[PDB]
DNA sequence: CGCCGTGTCCCTATAGGTTAGACTTTAAGTCAATACTCTTTTTGATAAATTTTA
DNA sequence: TAAAATTTATCAAAAAGAGTATTGACTTAAAGTCTAACCTATAGGATACTTACGACACGGCG
C-alpha cells in the first residue's frame, strides 16, 4: 500500500518528448548564431552547460556580444507567437 | 500510507552514440584474476583499486607505488611489554626453565 | 540474463557452486551497515554501497564529479561508483567470501535428506556433525598401525602393571592398618564389633580401592580396544578420547570437525564406485536393504546424471540479493522501513565478522566452533526461518521472513502475485439493467470512459486544434470542458470494453460489449447476459477492462463479442434465452384463451363467420380498436410467413416460396405476432411458448443459421416479451393468493392418524423411533394432498400459477409454502422436526413454528457459503489437471471409438428414445458407419451427427453407434479435432487452438454451489469429489469378479456371499458384508443362484474405481465413471455433455505402473507416462529383447496434477520448497509449454492466438488490389 | 510381513574528519559610452485612379 | 462632358535598431583558499561477582 513517489509518471515522460520537440523547432526558428548561442548557453546539445566566456571563445567574439544576442534573443522568444506554445510544459 | 526510497529519478533520452569515451583499465587482484574498470580518458588513473572480488587489486601496468604499511594493531605482546619490564619477565622465565628442566632431568 | 528477450524457451534448475557466485557478484558487502544515520545516503562496502550495488540516483556517481548521461558506461576514479542508470541495483548481486565453509539447510534438514542419503548418514547423526557436536575421521592407512599396535599393547601392559603396582600397594597399606586394626582392635578391650568396626572399614576401604582401579583398568582397557578397532568415516564423540589418540597417534590420519571437514568427504566421495554398489544391491539385495538402495540409488544416479558434484551443499561464498528487492522505504516522517531480509542479512554478515576476528585472535576451540555454529544456524535461518528449530524473532515476537517464506506457502511469489495482477486502464462500478441497448452494446457512465480512455481522448483533441499541446489536454480533460465530451464519442465508437464479473466462475465471466456513452454512474448492462454472468441487480458490481493492442481489440470483436458467445460451453443450451420476465410476456403474447372476443366461429343461417381476417395488418387494426382480443382463435390470410412443413407439403408439395405466396391459417394474433419475430426461411410455429419451447426453437435456430441473425432474432424477442409482459398484468395480491378451501379436513383427517401414532406410542406398542418414521410419513401425505387440492383449485390465469407453469421462475413448492401448508422442517442437525408446521406464509404463521423455520434456512445459508467455497476449489483442481489437452491435429486418422447407448429396445418392440442423448450423443463424429440389415449406409464415417442425422438413425431403427471420443484419440499431446467433435460454444467442430481442457474443467466445476445434499452413500459435490479424486468410497460395496451363479449365505449378524465360477477355479469368498446394507435390485432382489456377470454389483452402493479398473480394464473404468458423475449431474437437472467429463478422465489414466523393471531404467512402483512406456519398450527390444512389465493405474486428479513434468507449475501448485529442491538435485529442465508455465514468464501461452500456426501467419495485399491500387 | 505411536508439514583523552565562516583573489556577468555601416521601417512629401459638380 | 477633389504609388530623410562591435567599467558569484571551530571515531577505565529463557511418513514393536 505504499505508493513510490518517485515512479515515471508516464504522462510526465511523454511531455517532456514533446516539450524537447517543441523547443527544438522554436529554436530552430531562431537564427544560426541565435540558434547556437541558445543551445550552449543551457546545455541543450550535450548537458554541459557552456557561459558566456566559452561561446565567445568558440565563436571569436567578445562575452559582451554574446551577452547583446543572448538578450535579443530571449525577447524574441518571449514573444507570443513562440512563446505561448511552450507556456503549457511549464 | 505515501514513501518512496531516498533518491531521484530522471527522464532523458539514452543516448548511446554521443558519450564521454571511456578507457578501460586492468587491475590484477592478488590470486591474479583481472576485473576490467573503464574509465575516461581525461582520467588520472589510479595504481590500486578495490576490484570486483573485493580483494584490493593493483594495476596490471607496472606501478607498485610503495605499499603504504600502517602500524601493526596493538597486540597482547604490547598490552604486557608496557606494564612489565623485560628483566622482570627474566626471573619468571627462568622459574618456569628450571621447572620444566627439573622434570626433564627426573 | 543481463539483456532479456521474449524468446524464452528453458527454465533450467540447478544448485550453483560458490565459483559460480564470485562471478555473479559485481562486489562483496563486508559491513553490516544499511545508510548513515546523518546524511542518509549508503555506505561504502555495506549492505547498500553504490560502487558495488549501482547508484541511487540516475547517470550520478556517489561524489557528483560525473552527473550526466555523456559520462556513461564510464567509472568515476574517486568514488568508485559506476555512472549509469540507477535500476541496476534492481538486477547487480553481491558475495560474501567467507572464512568458513558452511552447509545449506534445504539440501540437508529438508525430508528427505538429500545429503543424508549422499554420504550415507542418517539425518539426526549429521545434525551433530554439522553443528560442531562431534568429529569425523576423514582418511587413515593403519598398514604400519599393526606393527605400532603390538608395540601399544606392551606399552598398555606396562601401564596396567604400574596400576596392579599402585594396587597391591593398596592391599598391602590397607593389610598394615588392618593389622593395625587388630593391635587396636583385640588387644584393647573394644566392643566386639568396635573393636572390628575398624576391621570392616579397612576391608571397605580396600574393596572401594579395588573398585578405582579396577575402573581406571576398565578405562585403559577401553582406550586399547578403541586404539585396536580404530576405522575411517564414522562419528565418535568423546573429544577427550580423540585427543589423546591424535597426540599419540598424529600421524596415520586426518580428521577433522565441521563444514570444512565435510567439505573434504565430498570431495573424498567417489558417485561412480557408490552408485555401482548401490546398482548391486539392488540388484542382488532383497528387503530393506534393496528400497534403502532404491531411494539412495535416486539420488546419487540423480548427481550423476545432473554431473552436479554435490559440493553444492556446502555453501562457501554466499550471494547477496539486489538492495532494491529488499527496500529500505522511507514513510513521510522519517518512518524507516525495512524488509526483515536487511535484519536477517546483517546477522549473518555481524557474524561473519565475529568469527573473522575470532579466527585471527586464535580464540580457544570453544568460542571458534560455538561462532561456526552461529555462523551455520543464521546462514540456515536466512535461507529458511522456523526450519532446524524455532523460529527467529524479532519485535512483537513476529517471526522474520526468510527467503523462503517469500517462495513458499500462499504468500510466495510462487502462490501469489504470479497469480493475479492489478491492471491499469481499468475501473468498477455498480450495474443497472438497460433493456434498450443491443446485445453487443453496453452502458459506460461517461465520468468512468473519460478516465479510461483518457489518453485517447488527449490525443484526439489534441489534433482537432481545441488544445496546443498535450499538458492542455490532460488539464482540459480533467477539468471536463465541455467539447471533451464531442470527442468522447468519436473516440469510443467500435472499440470494444470487457466486461468482467466476480467471481469469473466459468469462460463468459468476461465478454466484450462496444460501448455505448450513458448518463448517470452506473453501468447500464444488456439484460440478456444476466444468466451467463449470474448477475443479478441487488447491487452487483463489474469491472470495465480496456483492450489496448491490435491484437486484443480483434480479440475482443472477434472472439468474446456478446452476439457470437451465445451458446454455452458446457451443454449447448442458449444463455441469450429470453428469461423470467420477457418469458412470461411472450407465454401471454402467445397462449391461448378460449370464448375470448373476437373468435372465429363457422355459424351461418343468420350471419357469416366473422372470423377471417384479409391480412395481419387488418388484425392488428381490428385489435386496436376493441373488436379483436390478442389471443383470440382467428383465420388470417398470411403472405410473409412461411406455414408448417404439413401445410407447405399439402398446398405447395415442393417449393412454396413465401415472400410471394399466400395461405390461410387458424392461428391466434399473438402467434402471428411472434413468428414476425423469427426470420423469413423458419417455418411457422403455432404453439405456447413454454421456456422449453424457445429453448428448442433458439437451439434450432442457432446450429442451423449464422450467429448474426441468431443476435437480432434474440434481441427481437427480448423487446416484445418486455412489451407483452407489462400488458399481462401479472401482479401479486393477497386476493390472489387463493387457499384451499379443503385444507381443515384434510388436515384433520391427517390429525387424527397422527395422534393414533402418538397414542400407540403412549401405550408402549413401539419404540421413540418409529413413531418419529410413522409421523414424518404421514405428514408428507399430508403435504402432498394439500399440494394435490391446491394445484387443482387454482385457475389458469392466476398470476403465481401463470409465472410457475410458464417455466419463467419458481417451482410448484413455492406456491405450495405460500398458500396450504409448509410442511415438515429440518432439524440442525439433518432430521425432521414431527411437529409439523401446519400454517402457510398466507396465513402467518405462530412463533414456535417460525422458530424452526429459522433452524433450517440459517443452516442452508452457512451450507450455501460453504459449498461456494469448495467448488473454488474443484474448479482449480481441474483446471490444474487439464491444462494440457488444447487440440493440436485436425484428425488422429484413429479407428477405435467408444459406443453410445442410442434409444435402447422396447419390451414389446419400438425405438424408444433414451432421454440422455443430448449430453452422451450429440456433438460426436462417427468412426464407423451406419448399416442395418444389411441395407445401404446411412450416416457415413466422420459427420457431426447433429439432430436430423439422429432422427434419420431413429427412423431407420439402429440402437447403438460407435463414436470416437477424446478418449481414444492417438495423438501424442492432447486431442485432435475430430475426436472432440462439435465445439459447444461455436455450433461449428472444434478450431485447432482450443483450450478445451479448461473449458472442460470450467463446465464441470461451475454448476456446483447450487449442488445440495440429501435425506450411507455420499449423494452431492463430496460424492463427485471423491469420484475424481478416486478416493476408495465411503460407502464401499463389493464388485464381482466371474461369471456363474452366488453362494449366498445370512452368517452370524452379517452376511457372507461367495462366487461359483464356471472355470475360475478358487471362489472368491466376500465374508465381512454388514447386515446394514442391503442387496442389490435390478430389473428383482438379488436370489439366491443368480447368474451374475463378471464386474456385477454386489451390494446396491457404490464401488471402487481402482477395483473395476484391475478386474474389467480401462473401457470399463471410463464408462463407470463417466455415468456416476453423469448420475450425480442429472440428479441435479445440470445439463453436462460428457465430452468434458471424458476429457478429465483421459487425463486420470495416462500413467502405468511398472511391476517389472525388464532391464532398462524403471523402479517398481514408479508411475510413467504411457506414451514413454511405449517409446522406451520400442527402443529396448532392439539391443537386446526384454519387456519392461506394465499395468495400467487409476490416479486421482491431485495425484495426476503431482505428476507433471514442469518444476515451475508444479511448484506453483503447493509444497514449493520440495518440489524446488528436487527439480535442482535433478538438473530439471521446463520446456515452458503449458498454459500455466506460459502465463507466469509473461511471453506467449501456446494455446488460442499463440500457437504457431496462428501466431506467424503473413498478411499482404493480393496482387490483384495491390495493382488496382 | 502387519500393527502401532509418534515426528513433521557513568567519564576523560586522542585523533581524524567535517563544515562553517570568512578574505582575496579570481572568472563569469551585467552596465554603459561611443561608433560604424546598413537593410529596413516610418513617418513624410510629392505624383496619379475614382467621385463631385454645372 | 471636363475640372476639383479624395486616396494608391514611389522615394527623402532620419533613424533605428539590426548587423555588430569595441572598449572600459563595475559587479558578483564563486570559489579558491586560509583559518576557525566543532562533530565524530576511537580507546581506556581496577576489591569481588563464574552455567537463562489430518495426513503422510519413520522408527519400534509384534
Ligand atoms: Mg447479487
Ligand atoms: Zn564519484
Ligand atoms: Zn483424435
Amino acid at each position: 500500500f505504499i505508493e513510490d513517489s518517485e515512479a515515471v509518471v508516464a504522462v510526465d515522460a511523454v511531455s517532456f518528448t514533446l516539450l524537447q520537440d517543441q523547443l527544438q523547432s522554436v529554436l530552430d526558428t531562431l537564427s544560426e548564431r541565435e540558434a547556437g548561442v541558445v543551445r550552449l548557453r543551457f546545455g541543450l546539445t550535450d548537458g554541459q552547460p557552456r557561459t558566456l566566456d566559452e561561446i565567445g571563445q568558440v565563436y571569436g567574439v567578445t562575452r559582451e556580444r554574446i551577452r547583446q544576442i543572448e538578450s535579443k534573443t530571449m525577447s524574441k522568444l518571449r514573444h507570443p507567437s513562440r512563446s505561448q506554445v511552450l507556456r503549457d510544459y511549464l | 500510507l505515501r514513501g518512496s526510497r531516498l533518491g531521484a529519478v530522471s527522464y532523458e533520452t539514452d543516448r548511446n552514440h554521443d558519450l564521454a569515451p571511456r578507457q578501460i583499465a586492468r587491475y590484477r587482484t592478488d590470486n591474479g584474476e583481472e576485473f576490467e574498470v573503464p574509465f575516461a580518458d581525461d582520467a588520472e588513473i589510479p595504481g590500486t583499486w578495490l576490484c570486483r572480488n573485493g580483494m584490493e587489486g593493483t594495476l596490471i601496468e607496472g606501478d607498485l607505488p610503495e605499499p603504504k604499511k600502517v602500524k601493526p594493531p596493538r597486540t597482547h605482546w604490547d598490552m604486557l611489554l608496557e606494564r612489565r619490564s623485560i628483566e622482570e619477565l627474566e626471573e619468571l622465565l627462568k622459574e618456569r626453565l628450571e621447572l620444566i628442566r627439573s622434570r626433564r632431568r627426573g | 540474463a543481463m539483456l532479456d528477450v521474449n524468446f524464452f524457451d528453458e527454465l533450467r534448475i540447478g544448485l550453483a557452486t560458490a565459483e559460480d557466485i564470485r562471478q555473479w557478484s559485481y562486489g562483496e558487502v563486508k559491513k553490516p551497515e544499511t545508510i548513515n544515520y546523518r546524511t542518509l545516503k549508503p555506505e561504502k562496502d555495506g549492505l547498500f554501497c553504490e560502487k558495488i550495488f549501482g547508484p541511487t540516483r540516475d547517470w550520478e556517481c556517489y561524489c557528483g564529479k560525473y552527473k550526466r548521461v555523456r559520462f556513461k558506461g564510464i567509472i568515476c576514479e574517486r568514488c568508485g561508483v559506476e555512472v549509469t542508470r540507477a535500476k541496476v541495483r534492481r538486477e547487480r548481486m553481491g558475495h560474501i567470501e567467507l572464512a568458513a565453509p558452511v552447509t545449506h539447510i534445504w539440501y540437508f534438514k529438508g525430508v528427505p535428506s538429500r545429503l543424508g542419503y549422499l554420504l550415507d548418514l542418517a539425518p539426526k547423526d549429521l545434525e551433530k556433525i554439522i553443528y560442531f557436536a562431534a568429529y569425523v575421521i576423514t582418511s587413515v592407512d593403519e598398514e604400519m598401525r599393526h606393527n605400532e599396535l603390538s608395540t601399544l599393547e606392551a606399552e598398555m601392559a606396562v601401564e596396567r602393571k604400574a596400576v596392579e603396582d599402585q594396587r597391591d600397594g593398596e592391599l598391602e597399606a590397607r593389610a598394615q592398618k588392618l593389622e593395625a586394626d587388630l593391635a587396636e582392635l583385640e588387644a584393647e578391650g573394644a566392643k566386639a564389633d568396635a573393636r572390628r568396626k575398624v576391621r570392616d572399614g579397612g576391608e571397605r576401604e580396600m574393596r572401594q580401592i579395588r573398585d578405582r582401579a579396577q575402573r581406571e583398568l576398565d578405562r585403559l582397557e577401553d582406550i586399547w580396544s578403541t586404539f585396536t578397532k580404530l576405522a575411517p568415516k564414522q562419528l565418535i564423540v568423546d573429544e577427550n578420547l580423540y585427543r589423546e589418540l591424535v597426540d599419540r597417534y598424529g600421524e596415520y590420519f586426518t580428521g577433522a570437525m565441521g563444514a570444512e571437514s565435510i567439505q573434504k568427504l565430498i570431495e573424498n566421495f567417489d558417485i561412480d564406485a557408490e552408485a555401482e554398489s548401490l546398482r548391486d544391491v539392488i540388484r542382488n539385495g532383497k528387503g530393506q536393504k534393496k528400497l534403502r538402495a532404491l531411494k539412495r540409488l535416486k539420488v546419487v544416479a540423480a548427481f550423476q546424471q545432473s554431473g552436479n558434484s554435490p559440493m553444492g551443499m556446502v555453501l562457501d561464498a554466499v550471494p547477496v540479493i539486489p538492495p532494491e528487492l529488499r527496500p529500505m522505504v522511507q514513510l513521510d516522517g522519517g518512518r524507516f522501513a525495512t524488509s526483515d531480509l536487511n535484519d536477517l542479512y546483517r546477522r549473518v554478515i555481524n557474524r561473519n565478522n565475529r568469527l573473522k576476528r575470532l579466527i585471527d585472535l586464535g580464540a580457544p576451540e570453544i568460542i571458534v566452533n560455538n561462532e561456526k555454529r552461529m555462523l551455520q544456524e543464521s546462514v540456515d535461518a536466512l535461507f529458511d526461518n522456523g526450519r532446524r528449530g524455532r523460529p527467529v524473532t524479532g519485535p512483537g515476537n513476529r517471526p522474520l521472513k526468510s527467503l523462503s517464506d517469500l517462495l513458499k506457502g500462499k504468500q510466495g511469489r510462487f502462490r501469489q502475485n504470479l497469480l493475479g495482477k492489478r491492471v491499469d486502464y481499468s475501473g468498477r462500478s455498480v450495474i443497472v439493467v438497460g433493456p434498450q441497448l443491443k446485445l453487443h452494446q453496453c452502458g459506460l457512465p461517461k465520468l468512468m470512459a473519460l478516465e479510461l480512455f483518457k489518453p485517447f481522448v488527449m490525443k484526439r483533441l489534441v489534433d482537432l486544434n481545441h488544445a496546443q499541446n498535450i499538458k492542455s489536454a490532460k488539464r482540459m480533460v480533467e477539468r471536463q470542458r465541455p467539447q471533451v465530451w464531442d470527442v468522447l464519442e468519436e473516440v469510443i465508437a467500435e472499440h470494444p470494453v470487457l466486461l468482467n464479473r466476480a467471481p469469473t466462475l466459468h469462460r463468459l465471466g468476461i465478454q466484450a460489449f462496444e460501448p455505448m456513452l450513458v448518463e448517470g454512474k452506473a453501468i447500464q448492462l444488456h439484460p440478456l447476459v444476466c444468466e451467463a454472468f449470474n448477475a443479478d441487480f441487488d447491487g452487483d458490481q463489474m469491472a470495465v477492462h480496456l483492450p489496448l493492442s491490435a491484437e486484443a481489440q480483434a480479440e475482443a470483436r472477434i472472439l468474446m463479442l456478446s452476439s457470437n458467445n451465445i451458446l454455452s460451453p458446457a451443454s449447448g443450451r442458449p444463455l441469450a434465452m429470453p428469461r423470467l420476465d420477457m418469458v412470461t410476456g411472450l407465454y401471454y403474447l402467445t397462449t391461448e384463451v378460449p370464448g375470448d372476443t373476437g373468435e372465429y366461429q363457422p355459424a351461418s343461417g343468420d350471419h357469416p363467420e366473422t372470423g377471417v381476417y384479409s391480412s395481419p395488418a387488418e388484425a392488428i387494426m381490428a385489435a386496436d380498436r376493441g373488436v379483436l382480443s390478442v389471443r383470440a382463435k382467428i383465420k388470417v390470410r398470411l403472405t410473409q410467413l412461411r406455414p408448417p412443413v404439413e401445410i407447405e407439403a399439402e398446398l405447395f408439395g415442393h417449393s412454396g416460396w413465401q415472400p410471394g405466396d399466400a395461405w390461410m391459417a387458424e392461428t391466434t394474433l399473438g402467434r402471428v405476432m411472434f413468428n414476425e419475430l423469427l426470420p423469413l426461411g423458419y417455418p411457422f410455429v403455432n404453439k405456447q411458448m413454454h421456456k422449453k419451447v424457445q429453448a428448442a426453437i433458439i437451439n434450432d435456430l442457432a446450429e442451423r443459421y449464422p450467429m448474426i441473425v441468431v443476435a437480432q432474432t434474440v434481441d427481437k424477442l427480448k423487446d416484445a416479451g418486455f412489451y407483452w409482459a407489462t400488458r399481462s398484468g401479472v401482479t401479486v395480491s393477497m386476493a390472489d393468493v387463493l387457499v384451499p378451501p379443503r385444507k381443515k379436513e384434510i388436515l384433520d383427517h391427517y390429525e387424527e392418524r397422527a395422534d393414533k401414532v402418538e397414542k400407540q406410542f403412549q401405550r408402549g406398542a413401539l419404540n421413540h423411533d418409529e413413531r418419529n418414521e410413522a409421523l414424518v410419513e404421514i405428514w408428507k401425505e399430508a403435504t402432498d394432498e394439500v399440494g394435490q387440492a391446491l394445484r387443482e383449485h387454482y385457475p389458469d390465469d392466476n398470476p403465481i400459477i401463470t409465472i410457475v407453469d410458464s417455466g419463467a421462475t419458481g417451482n410448484f413448492t413455492q406456491t405450495r409454502t405460500l398458500a396450504g401448508m409448509k410442511g415438515l422442517v429440518t432439524n440442525p442437525k439433518g432430521e425432521f422436526i414431527p411437529r409439523p408446521v401446519k400454517s402457510s406464509f398466507r396465513e402467518g404463521l405462530t412463533v414456535l413454528e417460525y422458530f424452526i423455520n429459522t433452524h433450517g434456512a440459517r443452516k442452508g445459508l452457512a451450507d450455501t457459503a460453504l459449498r461456494t467455497a469448495d467448488s473454488g476449489y474443484l474448479t482449480r483442481r481441474l483446471v490444474d489437471v487439464s491444462q494440457d489437452v488444447i487440440v493440436r491435429e485436425h484428425d488422429c486418422q484413429t479407428e477405435r471409438g467408444i459406443v453410445v447407448e442410442l434409444a435402447e429396445r422396447a419390451p414389446d418392440g419400438t425405438l424408444i428414445r433414451d432421454p440422455y442423448i443430448e449430453t452422451s450423443a450429440y456433438a460426436r463424429t462417427l468412426g464407423t458407419d451406419a448399416v442395418d440389415e444389411a441395407g445401404n449406409v446411412i450416416v457415413e464415417r466422420g459427420q457431426d451427427l447433429g439432430d436430423p442425422e439422429i432422427d434419420a438413425l431413429l427412423a431407420a431403427g439402429i440402437t447403438q453407434v460407435k463414436v470416437r471420443s477424446v478418449l481414444t484419440c492417438a495423438t501424442s499431446t492432447g486431442v485432435c479435432a475430430t475426436c472432440y467433435g462439435r465445439s459447444m460454444a461455436t455450433g461449428k467442430l472444434v478450431d485447432i487452438g482450443e483450450a478445451v481442457g479448461i473449458v472442460a474443467a470450467q463446465s464441470i466445476g461451475e454448476p456446483g454451489t447450487q449442488l445440495t445434499m440429501r435425506t450411507d452413500i455420499t449423494g452431492g459435490l463430496p460424492r463427485v469429489q471423491e469420484l475424481f479424486e478416486a478416493r476408495v468410497p465411503r460407502g464401499k460395496a463389493p464388485i464381482a469378479d466371474v461369471t456363474g451363479r452366488v453362494r449366498l449365505e445370512d452368517g452370524e449378524r452379517f452376511y457372507k456371499i461367495t462366487i461359483v465360477p464356471d472355470d475360475g477355479g478358487e471362489e472368491v469368498v466376500y465374508d465381512k458384508i454388514s447386515k446394514r446394507q442391503r442387496l442389490r435390485v435390478f430389473k428383482r432382489v438379488l436370489s439366491d443362484g443368480d447368474h451374475v456377470e463378471v464386474g456385477q454389483q454386489l451390494m446396491e452402493g457404490s464401488a471402487d474405481p481402482h477395483e473395476v479398473l484391475r478386474v474389467q480394464g480401462p473401457r470399463e473404468v471410463q464408462i463407470h465413471l463417466v455415468r456416476e458423475v453423469q448420475e450425480v449431474y442429472r440428479a441435479q437437472g445440470v445439463s453436462i455433455h460428457d465430452k468434458h467429463i471424458e476429457v478429465i478422465v483421459r487425463q486420470m489414466l495416462r500413467r502405468v505402473t511398472i511391476i517389472d523393471s525388464g532391464s532398462t531404467e524403471f523402479l517398481p512402483g514408479s508411475l510413467i507416462d504411457r506414451a514413454e512406456f511405449e517409446a522406451e519398450n520400442r527402443r529396448v527390444v532392439a539391443e537386446g529383447g526384454e519387456p519392461a512389465a506394465g499395468r495400467p493405474v487409476l490416479m486421482g486428479i491431485t495425484k495426476a496434477s503431482l505428476a507433471t513434468d514442469s518444476w515451475l507449475s508444479a511448484a506453483s501448485f503447493q509444497e514449493t520448497t520440495r518440489v524446488l529442491t528436487d527439480a535442482a538435485i535433478n538438473c530439471r529442465s521446463d520446456k515452458l509449454n503449458g498454459l500455466k508455465e506460459n502465463v507466469i514468464i509473461g511471453k506467449l501461452i501456446p494455446a488460442g492466438t499463440g500457437i504457431n500456426r496462428y501466431r506467424n501467419i503473413a498478411v499482404q495485399p493480393t496482387e490483384e488490389a495491390r495493382a488496382a491500387a
